[PDB]
């Protein structure tokens, strides 16, 4: 029943706008006061600002310059408008309660502004199970996803039917500004003959998707 | 205006430790009491454990409890439970008549220890179709290891290489609390066909296990 709901993530380029609404059910957006919160990727959490129940705004010294918290309580939103965007502004955005001191408290499910200054789909490479892999035992295989921008890409192997022991390394950034990562798994030496592994590899930014059968190396 | 300065950064501590983590505002928070604590996982939102200092949410295990004092505050977690790997805030509000600020703390990371795993280690050649693009990457795994601290030098033809590969690990597992970590070599497609021998050296303690390939050999 009650719940909170950002609307309005999305790519922004730099210099450019975000507007995200925060849209609230089971109860009335001018009963209580909201902030926005926002988490750049493997970061900490960062207050952005927040609007008083009486409906004032208030912002962390840093956001007031480029940031605005409005309320309109026939939609039952509250809005965060912020310009001027940079990389550094790429987060998942919140609209919270944060309830320090009172019982109340409710967060959104987050919505993701990603502020790139370029757009480059991922080449993908087998990473194939060793012709050394152990019978009877185990082997590891991968996929190799390299030169994309900007993050995130998401990985799951046959589908989403095979997840245990799969690892998907975070992504490091390359001298090149591009983006590349590993996924891996460790699976049945024995199945490598009879069981098709293919890596699903999905990057929004570009809309494209890879699909890789990874499988042993001819000799 | 307000700020929350948090520590330890980082902790590791054994299942069933004592944890504490404290939190001090930089002036006194809304009825000395407005700070809340809050645990994140691995891809989660944040979660609230623990309000107006010391109020344990329903449903919150008693193990966590918070304190606080002054303008100090501290989280703690009495007996380390595997699920309780996570990063805590403290949040803390101010204000005045003419002011609501709010400040979050750094994060503390708290990993669980847990006894020393030495990693399967697996080494990958550059595929032939990468070759075609003129660049050949070198994949070494370790995987599911304790602790995450290791040395993972790359060899080409027995000439240790230094400045072409980049490292990256994964989150504390939530099965076997380890890690896996991945270290990748570029190097031009004309480096790697002039050279024969790539190997991988992972050295945890006093032990290096070293794979290897010959270029072209099955
Ligand atoms: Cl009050
Ligand atoms: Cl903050």
């Amino acid at each position: 029943e009650v719940q909170l709901v950002e609307s309005g993530g999305g790519l922004v380029q730099p210099g450019g706008s975000l507007r995200l609404s925060c849209t609230a059910s089971g109860f009335s957006i001018d009963s209580y006061g909201f902030s926005w919160v926002r988490q750049a990727p493997g970061k900490g959490l960062e207050h952005i600002g927040y609007l008083t129940a009486g409906g004032r705004a208030f912002y962390a010294s840093w956001a007031k310059s480029r940031s605005t918290i409005t309320r309109n309580t026939n939609e039952n939103t509250v809005t965060l408008k912020m310009n001027s965007l940079r990389a550094e502004d790429t987060a998942v955005y919140y609209c919270a309660k944060l309830g320090t001191g009172s019982r109340f408290a409710i967060w959104g499910q987050g919505t993701l502004v990603t502020v790139f200054n370029q757009i480059k789909g991922p080449s993908v490479f087998p990473l194939a199970p060793s012709s050394k892999s152990t019978s009877g035992g185990t082997a590891a295989l991968g996929c190799l996803v390299k030169d994309y921008f900007p993050e995130p890409v998401t990985v799951s192997w046959n589908s989403g039917a095979l997840t245990s022991g799969v690892h998907t390394f975070p992504a490091v950034l390359q001298s090149s500004g591009l983006y590349s990562l590993s996924s891996v798994v460790t699976v049945p030496s024995s199945s490598l003959g009879t069981q098709t592994y293919i890596c699903n590899v999905n990057h929004k930014p570009s809309n494209t998707k890879v699909d890789k059968k990874v499988e042993p190396k001819s000799c | 205006d307000i700020q929350m300065t948090q520590s330890p950064s980082s902790l590791s501590a054994s299942v069933g430790d004592r944890v504490t983590i404290t939190c001090r505002a930089s002036q006194s928070v809304w009825r000395n009491k407005f700070v809340a604590w809050y645990q994140q996982k691995p891809g989660k939102a944040p979660k609230r454990l623990i309000y107006a200092i010391a109020s344990l949410y329903s449903g919150v295990p008693s193990r966590f409890s918070g304190s606080g004092s002054g303008t100090d505050f501290t989280l703690t977690i009495s007996s380390l439970q595997p699920e309780d790997f996570a990063t805590y805030y403290c949040v803390g509000h101010y204000g005045s008549e003419n002011d609501a600020y709010y400040a979050f703390g750094q994060g503390t990371k708290v990993e669980i220890k847990r006894t020393v795993a030495a990693p399967s280690v697996f080494i990958f050649p550059p595929s032939d179709e990468q070759l075609k693009s003129g660049t050949a990457s070198v994949v070494c795994l370790l995987n599911n290891f304790y602790p995450r601290e290791a040395k993972v030098s790359w060899y080409v033809d027995n000439a240790l290489q230094s400045g072409n590969s980049q490292e990256s690990v994964t989150e504390q597992d939530s099965k076997d609390s380890t890690y896996s970590l991945s270290s990748t070599l570029t190097l031009s497609k004309a480096d790697y066909e002039k050279h024969k021998v790539y190997a991988c050296e992972v050295t945890q303690g006093t032990t290096s296990v070293t794979k290897s390939f010959n270029r072209g050999e099955c």
